[PDB]
């Protein structure tokens, strides 16, 4: 809290001796135009800023060596994100990518990659980065496709695999004696994968899926959405699992509210705590929403950091990823203090520290000196060798990465409470044991009892 | 003078997997020696088809007059390790500059949906045209996702429909769907499900399969669940795995439906005991004659990584009799790109007067020309408006006898021709 | 061709009790690890509704008071408890081999307490009289069981020619039957006599329920 | 909803031909066998055959070969069944029925959806409209009738007070005797509501285009 007034104003690009590449969805589309600010993704980007600043301010974690980074907008779009991904692979010295068959002696500009947020984006840069054996940690991408080290050789993850979240969802559903549900998802890797994962896991556990459905992320989602809701009505299902990205889910419930439909709603991490969903006029009418989020710590110092930083940024500007960002200010601390950000912020934090600590181990550092100088060359494939099944205590969390690149992070089962406009704690999911307290569940129904 | 290289005024890329190797952990950031791996005779043949198409066009004063076509070709047995040759085609003086006239103007290939999903995003970024001769993943019809992508084989949706046509033309309604444990096989599973949901066809069993699948137990379940129809949606390697294991385990009296990736397979029909597992049906690419390919091959049988075949002492007639599927798709691929360049230079057919690969893309989309009396065009997605499927039956002479046909906008089957085991 | 023989042909079961209908096939209808014997309910004037497929798989929307069992050549449908609208013909069906064949059917009646009919009689309308015809209608409404005897009487004399009868199907609410007895005469014949009697005898009573009118 | 809609009842001469239709909606027409079923009066179900609407393959029970022809029209999602050289034996109800999902063969398939049915009446007798007579008559309840006499062929529909009088209504099955049917319906209402509130017999005979209303008035 006193290293707080030395932190640089540089928001997306920070000079250092070893560099991390950052990939965040900072501005998306409402050639290729990226119009709209993602406030949650700007926030996660802020967490990596905070984490790096704090690591460097720690005099004994990478002693004598300054952590640096380049953060880039992904726009959740192929053409936008491959450009900075390729930029991570340019040689440190020459700022170019040479065409070659053996990159073992090749010194890249970044030693590791933090991000991207979305499983769609990982399928765009995963194998490229994987070929280079460049460590990439996702603070966000949950799809089980990335759990194969043979297909994604340098993939790591601070949040759990969705194979487990759907296990969490189906165990809950079994617990509540519901055998007739529907599954909805967004039409892209995340929702597509979850719907299949849920469907397969549902009937393995004897839950007859009455209907499945995908919501377009390109063109008009609304007509696909009515067919979805008609199938929901005609199957006469009370429980609908919405395994979907945030933007289409808003389009979805917009129409769900429109038909005064109710029932129980199962929420996936991606929208379970989105203000965009819950601020929908009359979303409280839709009934009961039960959710799943990654069980995370609360970064106690995030919000203060941001506040000194945002003052400093207001102080620094006017000067020349986020066009309008260096006009931000202490009023803008809403960004990191959003519940969406606060409860996922730890993922970004652990990603950066996980790399940070690995590097410490790579350079054989104790608390005063690192085996390092200006002639030290770092190849990503050496860092990867260290990160393999890496164990590390970050803050209060004991973090074990399995050989798939998956973490030992489970879930917290939550419920949406409308009259308060809040979320309560109704249980947990750690390992494959779902532990919920039936009594703590509130049931938005005619007589407040549970459906069925 | 390597087979993989050939200089020219404009370069077209060529992505092939001539060798095969199962995925394996690797500790270093470097290419794979594919040359010491398992040779694929049918892939090398398609490989040669590209070389023949370029030579044939080079022989022509009609198409690209006094403009030579060159190529950089690759054998990428692993999709993970293909990026050096990728970087080659997209580089300007063997440098990649991520923020900004490349070595090549377009690329033919790749063969595999898995190869495609791995590299295509890097190509799409600058509307660098890829024309696949093989990738059938239906995700590639979404043009916003893959803007400079086109192909000369149909989507999995179409082939899956034909397969379902075959199933419906008969009386069995329980089916096993065995599919390769990759994106191709998976997409096929999705499309198959999508197609039969509102149907008398009941998917009674399915399983992703690989070369190390416990085929013994896959087949006990199938039996105990009394399934007679076994659709196998898989490419050569995986197909031979299934079928070869089917013979070693007295699997008998089944109806096997093949897709066009193994219905004209050549190892399996001549295999000892194949006739004991029941009857083999399938959709096949109808054999298209490519005048002059035979002479070409006799002439050919006669560095940078993944550009070495290691395949001398190769029999010229093995090559020629290898499964000929995907021939015309390669053929039409090269010709497609050549025609697109011919029109971007605005050549007449006597002579030709700076080509950016996206300029190739717009003419590629507008493609409209005849080839072996076929019309070659694409829809606004990049999918081909040409090609058909024949329905074949494996008979007693080791031949895929043609017993019917499918046309993508209009099935017919002569059932007497099928002799059931 | 497989013959299905159902038993019993007819059956009456009180409300809330158990109905056991059986079906016997000439040959086995097993194949593919299943028994292709199905159960259908046909209500009067309606299409058959599929209750149970493959010997024992209950179909959507059909209450669990319907169930079945059996294999090879012996199959049973059970209805427990029986409810007021379950009167119908129940058919079994095999689809094991071509051609499909149906059992001759079992008719389930709802058994209830015996009830005597309410008996009304109607002289011809003046409208029919002009046509040259004359029907004397008798309604025998809401009785049980179905076995009833009607007799017409024109001046003490019993009349058998010209009598047409018709029963309704069992009633969905009160489980009774009704019947109509129409004696059609010529107007000349009808105006030839004076006293018309419709007399119904039923196990409910010793004595017949007689209903009469004088044409004058 | 899946629906199977059939043609209305037909009156057809001996030795003539007729074609029954089954408009299918609410599913993919070509994905399931359409089956046909004959039921005589003397209730027995009999399988005529099926057709595969994907290729038009047909399968028949032997006694209907050369007597029934199943066709389909994919552009209207209709199944057809033509009956030939009709005799009084073909006088029956016919059902179209769709096969279900779950069977291992098209042959083993069972019947989940049914048409409402098509009555076929094979006769040389000519269409006749009904005569509708009123059956008017001291208890709490009073019974009123309505005789529907001398029509051909089946069916007739009988309602009371435009359907408002449902409870206490018996409409009896027609009896045939001389190529004319006779139906009678009764209605039982309270003694006070009549003749205060008019009670009207509604009789409709489509085949002859007859819609007669009769009020029942006291004698
Ligand atoms: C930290 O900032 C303080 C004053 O805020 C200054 O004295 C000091 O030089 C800074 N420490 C550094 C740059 O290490
Ligand atoms: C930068 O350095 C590497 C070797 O250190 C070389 O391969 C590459 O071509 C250089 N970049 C240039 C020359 O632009
Ligand atoms: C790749 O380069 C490394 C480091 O120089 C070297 O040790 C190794 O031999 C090379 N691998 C090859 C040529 O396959
Ligand atoms: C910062 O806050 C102001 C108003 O408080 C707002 O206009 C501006 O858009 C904010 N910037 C963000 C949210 O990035
Ligand atoms: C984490 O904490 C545990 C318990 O305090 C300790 O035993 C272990 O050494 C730590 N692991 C690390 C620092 O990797
Ligand atoms: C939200 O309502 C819950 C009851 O579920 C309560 O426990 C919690 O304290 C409330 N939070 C508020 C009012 O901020
Ligand atoms: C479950 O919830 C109720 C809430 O009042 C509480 O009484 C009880 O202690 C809880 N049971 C547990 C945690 O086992
Ligand atoms: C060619 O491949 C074989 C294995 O198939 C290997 O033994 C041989 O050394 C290879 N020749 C080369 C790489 O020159
Ligand atoms: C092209 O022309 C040469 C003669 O220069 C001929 O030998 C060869 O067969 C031709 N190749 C083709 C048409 O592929
Ligand atoms: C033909 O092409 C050559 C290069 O291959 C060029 O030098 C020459 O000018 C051209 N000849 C013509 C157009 O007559
Ligand atoms: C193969 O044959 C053995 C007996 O010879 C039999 O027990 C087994 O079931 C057969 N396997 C099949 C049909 O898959
Ligand atoms: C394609 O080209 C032929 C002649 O090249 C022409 O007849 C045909 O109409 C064209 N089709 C189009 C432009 O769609
Ligand atoms: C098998 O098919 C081939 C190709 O159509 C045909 O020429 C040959 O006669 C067939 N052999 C048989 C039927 O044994
Ligand atoms: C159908 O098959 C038979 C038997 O092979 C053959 O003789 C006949 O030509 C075929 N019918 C056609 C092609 O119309
Ligand atoms: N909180 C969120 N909106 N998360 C969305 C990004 C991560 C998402 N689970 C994916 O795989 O794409
Ligand atoms: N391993 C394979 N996928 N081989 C077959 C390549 C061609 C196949 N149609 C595909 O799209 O993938
Ligand atoms: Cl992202
Ligand atoms: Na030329
Ligand atoms: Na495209």
């Amino acid at each position: 809290p006193n290293w707080f007034n030395n932190i640089s104003t540089d928001l997306f690009s920070m000079p250092g001796d070893i560099k991390l590449g950052g990939l965040f969805p900072i501005k998306e589309q409402s050639s290729v135009s990226c119009d709209s600010l993602n406030k949650d993704g700007l926030g996660r980007a802020l967490v990596m800023k905070y984490a790096v600043e704090e690591i460097n301010a720690n005099s004994q974690l990478l002693p004598g060596v300054k952590l640096g980074y380049k953060i880039y907008n992904t726009c959740r779009h192929s053409a936008v994100i491959v450009r900075p991904a390729l930029s991570f692979l340019t040689e440190k010295s020459n700022g170019t990518l040479s065409v070659e068959c053996n990159y073992t002696d090749y010194e890249t500009d970044m030693v590791a990659v933090i991000g991207p947020q979305s499983s769609e984006m990982v399928t765009v840069i995963g194998k490229l980065l994987g070929f280079f054996l460049m460590p990439q940690i996702s603070f966000g991408a949950t799809s089980d496709k990335f759990s194969d080290s043979l297909v994604y050789p340098s993939f790591f993850r601070t949040v759990p695999s969705d194979i487990r979240q759907v296990d969490a969802m189906v165990q809950l559903i079994k617990k509540f004696n519901w055998n007739w549900v529907a599954v909805v998802g967004s039409e892209e890797e995340y929702g597509q994968q979850g719907v299949q994962q849920f469907s397969k896991k549902a009937e393995d556990m004897g839950v007859c899926v009455a209907y499945q459905g995908l919501i377009p992320i390109y063109d008009d989602p609304k007509p696909a959405i009515q067919t979805i809701i008609n199938n929901i009505q005609t199957t006469e299902v009370k429980v609908v699992v919405v395994f979907s990205l945030v933007s289409p889910a808003v389009s979805f419930f917009e129409e769900v509210i429109k038909k005064n439909l109710t029932g129980v709603w199962i929420a996936s991490s991606s929208w379970a705590i989105s203000d965009k969903v819950y601020s929908l006029p009359n979303i409280d009418s839709i009934g009961t929403v039960i959710g799943f989020i990654d069980e995370t710590e609360t970064l106690e110092l995030l919000s203060p950091f941001t506040e000194v930083l945002f003052k400093k940024i207001h102080e620094a500007s006017p000067t020349e990823p986020c066009p309008e960002c260096w006009s931000l200010s202490p009023a803008n601390v809403s960004l990191v203090k959003e519940e969406s950000v606060q409860r996922t912020a730890f993922s970004v934090y652990a990603a950066v520290y996980t790399v940070a600590h690995a590097l410490h181990k790579l350079l054989e550092c104790n608390s005063a000196a690192c085996k390092w100088s200006s002639s030290t060359r770092l190849y990503p494939w050496k860092l990867l060798e260290v990160l393999k099944e890496f164990s590390v205590n970050i803050s209060n969390t004991s973090l074990k990465f399995d050989q798939n690149g998956n973490p030992n992070i489970g879930y917290s089962v939550i419920q949406r409470i409308w009259e308060n406009q809040s979320l309560s704690s109704v249980g947990s999911y750690r390992s494959a044991n779902l532990s919920i307290n039936e009594t703590l569940f509130k049931w938005y129904t005619n007589n407040s009892e549970k459906p069925e | 003078t390597s087979e993989f290289h050939l200089r020219g005024d404009y370069l077209i890329g060529g992505l092939f997997n001539i060798h095969y190797v199962a995925a394996a952990n690797f500790q270093r950031p470097q290419a794979i020696d594919c040359s010491s791996k398992l040779f694929i005779l049918p892939n090398y043949r398609r490989f040669q088809m590209m070389r023949f198409s370029v030579e044939e066009i080079n022989n022509s004063s009609s198409l690209l007059p006094n403009v030579s076509l060159g190529y950089q070709m690759f054998d990428h047995c692993s999709d993970i390790h293909s990026f050096p040759g990728i970087f080659k085609l997209l580089s300007v003086n063997d440098l990649i500059r991520p923020w900004e006239l490349p070595n090549a103007i377009g690329v033919v290939g790749p063969f595999t949906s898995t190869h495609a999903l791995s590299i295509a995003p890097i190509f799409m970024t600058n509307l660098f045209p890829m024309v696949s001769y093989g990738c059938s993943g239906s995700v590639f019809s979404k043009e916003n996702l893959y803007p400079s992508f086109l192909r000369t084989v149909h989507s999995n949706k179409d082939v899956i429909n034909a397969i379902v046509g075959i199933i419906l033309n008969f009386n069995w309604r329980w089916v096993a769907f065995l599919y390769s444990d990759d994106d191709f096989g998976k997409d096929g599973l999705e499309q198959f499900k999508n197609k039969i949901e509102d149907s008398e066809i009941c998917l009674a069993f399915y399983k992703a399969i690989n070369v190390n699948t416990d085929y013994l137990q896959v087949f006990k379940q199938i039996e105990e669940q009394n399934i007679k129809v076994i659709v196998v949606f898989a490419p050569k390697v995986y197909a031979e795995a299934v079928v070869e294991s089917a013979v070693q385990l007295n699997v008998t009296n089944k109806v096997w439906i093949a897709d066009d990736g193994w219905s004209l397979n050549k190892k399996l029909p001549s295999m000892n005991g194949i006739q004991n597992i029941g009857t083999v049906l399938g959709v096949a690419q109808p054999v298209v004659t490519i005048p002059g390919f035979t002479d070409f091959i006799y002439s050919a049988i006669s560095m940078f990584c993944n550009q070495k075949c290691n395949c001398s002492n190769l029999s010229v007639k093995s090559l020629l009799n290898a499964d000929p599927s995907f021939s015309f798709p390669v053929y039409a691929a090269v010709y497609a790109i050549a025609h697109a360049l011919h029109n971007t230079l605005r050549c007449g057919s006597d002579r030709c007067p700076t080509v950016h690969p996206h300029m190739i893309l717009e003419e590629l989309k507008k493609s409209n020309f005849t080839l072996l009396n076929q019309t070659v065009q694409f829809d606004e997605n990049g999918d081909p408006k040409f090609g058909s499927l024949s329905v074949v039956f494996w008979n007693s002479s080791g031949n895929a006898e043609e017993v019917g046909s499918y046309h993508f906008q209009s099935l017919s089957i002569n059932k007497t021709k099928i002799k059931w085991f | 061709d497989i013959v299905l023989t159902q038993s019993p042909a007819s059956l009456a079961v009180s409300l809330g009790q158990r109905a056991t209908i059986s079906c016997r096939a000439s040959e086995s209808v097993d194949s593919y690890g299943n028994s292709f014997m199905h159960w259908y309910q046909q209500k009067p004037g309606q299409p058959p509704i599929l209750l149970i497929s493959r010997a024992s798989n209950l179909e959507s929307g059909i209450p669990a008071r319907f169930s079945g069992s059996g294999s090879r050549t012996d199959f049973t449908l059970t209805i427990n408890p029986v409810e007021a609208d379950d009167f119908a013909t129940y058919y079994c069906q095999q689809t094991n081999e071509d051609p499909r064949t149906f059992g001759g059917g079992t008719k389930l009646e709802i058994k209830r307490a015996d009830a005597a009919p309410t008996v009304s009689i109607f002289p011809p309308s003046s409208e029919q009289l002009t046509s040259g015809g004359a029907s004397v209608v008798c309604f025998l409404n809401n009785f049980y069981p179905k076995d009833i005897n009607v007799k017409w009487k024109i001046d003490g004399s019993e009349r058998q020619n010209g009598v047409l009868n018709s029963w309704t199907d069992q009633d969905s609410k009160d489980s009774t039957y009704s019947m109509s007895s129409t004696l059609t005469l010529t107007k000349d014949e009808y105006e030839r006599h004076n006293s018309y009697t419709c007399e119904a005898t039923h196990k409910t009573s010793t004595s017949p329920i007689v209903k009469s009118f004088n044409r004058n | 909803e899946v629906q199977l809609q059939q043609s209305g009842p037909e009156l057809v001469k001996p030795g003539a031909s007729m074609k029954i239709s089954c408009k299918a909606s609410g599913y993919s027409f070509t994905g399931y066998s359409m089956n046909w079923v004959k039921q005589s009066h003397g209730k027995n179900l009999e399988w005529i055959g099926l057709i595969n609407p994907y290729n038009g393959d047909t399968t028949y029970k032997q006694k209907f070969k050369g007597k029934a022809t199943l066709t389909v029209d994919r552009s209207s999602s209709t199944a057809y069944m033509e009956l030939l050289r009709l005799t009084s034996e073909d006088s029956a109800v016919y059902y179209c029925a769709r096969s279900g999902r779950g069977a291992p063969t098209t042959t083993t398939a069972w019947f989940t959806y049914w048409g409402q049915g098509t009555l076929v009446t094979v006769s040389a007798a000519k269409t006749t409209p009904p005569s509708v007579y009123p059956l008017a008559p001291t208890n709490s309840m009073v019974t009123l009738g309505c005789l529907v006499k001398g029509y051909f062929p089946e069916p007739v529909t009988v309602t009371w007070n435009s359907g408002s009088l449902s409870s206490g209504v018996h409409t009896f099955p027609a009896v045939l005797q001389s190529d004319l049917y006779t139906l009678s319906s009764s209605v039982t209402v309270p003694s006070s509501t009549w003749p205060s509130e008019t009670v009207t017999c509604n009789v409709a005979h489509p085949a002859s285009s007859t819609k007669v209303d009769k009020k029942i008035v006291p004698r």
